[PDB]
């Protein structure tokens, strides 16, 4: 999704 | 100095988000940059070094990647996605056994996570590709 970190 | 204050830290948190937005923008070097800027704001965040090395990992800068990934593990001794970064660094370098050791550790923490499993088993099978 967007959870790169 | 103690941990930098709010605004500074939260801005480092910002650059974390901004660099994420650059990773989403498919620009890993700006992501690298903003993460570096975040290291200027705070220091001991495996998040910053981890995705910075992850950015280097996208740009096949595995030399820096291996450094920054390992560096993250020095900053946040337990960061699962941080090991994952270092593992990918070793994996990409051709150190499948070294990478396997890191990936193995990740999959030993969350074996329920195929996100961890995937690269573990991938490295593992490749070790078997090597006999």
């Amino acid at each position: 999704m967007e959870e790169v970190d | 100095t103690d941990p930098p204050a709010d605004g500074a830290l939260k801005r480092a948190e910002e650059l974390k988000t901004q660099a994420n937005d650059y990773f989403k923008a498919k620009d890993y070097e700006n992501a690298i940059k903003f993460y570096s800027q975040a290291i200027e704001l705070n220091p001991s965040n495996a998040i910053y070094y981890g995705n910075r090395s992850l950015a280097y990992l996208r740009t096949e800068c595995y030399g820096y990647a291996l450094n920054d990934a390992t560096r993250a593990i020095e900053l946040d001794k337990k960061y699962i996605k941080g090991y994952y970064r270092r593992a990918a660094s070793n994996m990409a370098l051709g150190k499948f056994r070294a990478a396997l050791r890191d990936y193995e550790t990740v999959v030993k923490v969350k074996p329920h996570d195929k996100d961890a499993k995937m690269k573990y088993q991938e490295c593992n099978k490749i070790v078997k590709q090597k006999a």
